[PDB]
C-alpha cells in the first residue's frame, strides 16, 4: 500500500568523479 | 519397460469405448516421451489412433480427431483413451506403445479386442 | 499419402529376401525416420529396425536396411523358418504418422 | 512459432545453442581448468605459470 504525501541548485563539482579504469597495479608512472 | 491394456471387450453402438493404459519402467514426464494408441481391424493394416506428449500436447489421427479424448494421470502412471459414438465396423484389437521420434512406436503392449455389437 | 508395399515375400531358408516399402506423396520431407516392425499373429508388434538402418536391442544381426530417393527396404539375410510374420513400414507425414500395407512372408521347403 | 516438424530437412530442424562468454582479464580468476599445482620456489631461475 503506497501513501500519497522548489528549484535545483548547482555547485562546484572540482575535482571528483574520477575512479581506477581498470585491474592493474601500476607505480610512479603516467597514465 | 512394459504397459498393460484393460477395458471393455464388448460395447453397444452408438456407446462410449473406454480403454486404460497402465505402464511402468519409464516415466511419461521426461523430454522425446509420449504414449499413443493404435488398432487393428482384422485383415488390415496398423491405424493411428491417439497420442498424448509429456507436457499433455494432445494429437489425435485427422481422421478420429472428432471421436478420440487422449488424457493421463502421471500419479498413476495411466493414459485413458475415449472413443465416441462406436460403429459396428469399428472392431479392432487396440493397443498402448511407446512413442518416441527416432522410433515411432515400440514396447507395445498384447492389445486388447474390441468388438461392437 | 499412402506406403505402399508389395502382398508378399518367399524363398528358402538360407535365401536372402528384400521386403520394400515407397512413399506416394511429398508429404514425408525426408523420410528419413523409417521403422519396420515384425508382427506374429497373437503377439505383440516387435520393433526390427528404425531410423532407416538402425537395429534396436534383442534383434538378430541378420536384419537390415537402406534406402533410395523416397524408398526404403527391409533385407532378411539367412531367411529363417522362424522368420514368418506380417512386416510393416512405418514413417512420419506433415500431420500425422501413416503404417504401410503389411507384407506377408513365406518361408519355402 | 518456429513449428518444428520430423519431416523438415537440414535448416529448418531446431538446434540448441549454448554460447559461453569468457574473461581473460586482469582481474583473480576463478575458474581454471583442471591441471595440478607444484611447490613455490624462490631466488632461482624458473619456468613460471
Ligand atoms: C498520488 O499523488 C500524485 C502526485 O504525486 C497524484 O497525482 C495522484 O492523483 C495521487 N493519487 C491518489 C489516489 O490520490
Amino acid at each position: 500500500q503506497c501513501v500519497n504525501l522548489l528549484p535545483p541548485a548547482y555547485t562546484n563539482s572540482f575535482t571528483r568523479g574520477v575512479y581506477y579504469p581498470d585491474k592493474v597495479f601500476r607505480s610512479s608512472v603516467l597514465h | 519397460i512394459t504397459l498393460k491394456e484393460s477395458g471393455p471387450t464388448l460395447v453397444k453402438p452408438t456407446q462410449t469405448l473406454t480403454l486404460t493404459c497402465t505402464f511402468s519402467g519409464f516415466s511419461v514426464t521426461t523430454s522425446g516421451v509420449g504414449v499413443g494408441w493404435i488398432r487393428q481391424p482384422p485383415g488390415k493394416a496398423l491405424e493411428y489412433l491417439a497420442l498424448i506428449y509429456w507436457d499433455d500436447d494432445k494429437r489425435y489421427s485427422t481422421s478420429l480427431k472428432s471421436r478420440l479424448t487422449i488424457t493421463k494421470d502421471t500419479s498413476k502412471n495411466q493414459v485413458v483413451l475415449t472413443m465416441t459414438n462406436m460403429d459396428p465396423v469399428d472392431t479392432a484389437t487396440y493397443y498402448c506403445a511407446r512413442h518416441t521420434i527416432p522410433s515411432i512406436f515400440d514396447y507395445w503392449g498384447q492389445g486388447i479386442l474390441v468388438t461392437v455389437s | 499419402p499412402v506406403l505402399t508395399q508389395p502382398a508378399s515375400v518367399s524363398g528358402s531358408p538360407g535365401q536372402s529376401i528384400t521386403i520394400s516399402c515407397t512413399a506416394t506423396s511429398s508429404d514425408v520431407g525426408n523420410y528419413n525416420y523409417v521403422s519396420w516392425y515384425q508382427h506374429h499373429p497373437g503377439k505383440a508388434p516387435k520393433l526390427m529396425i528404425y531410423e532407416v538402418s538402425n537395429r534396436p536391442s534383442g534383434v538378430s544381426n541378420r536384419f537390415s536396411g537402406s534406402k533410395s530417393g523416397n524408398t526404403a527396404s527391409l533385407t532378411i539375410s539367412g531367411l529363417q523358418a522362424e522368420d514368418e510374420a506380417d512386416y510393416y513400414c512405418s514413417s512420419y507425414t506433415s500431420s500425422s504418422l501413416l503404417f504401410g500395407g503389411g507384407t506377408k512372408l513365406t518361408v519355402l521347403g | 512459432s518456429y513449428s518444428f516438424r520430423p519431416t523438415y530437412g537440414v535448416g529448418h530442424q531446431p538446434y540448441r545453442v549454448v554460447v559461453l562468454s569468457f574473461e581473460l582479464l586482469h582481474a583473480p580468476a576463478t575458474v581454471c581448468g583442471p591441471k595440478k599445482s607444484t611447490n613455490l620456489v624462490k631466488n632461482k631461475c624458473v619456468n613460471f605459470n
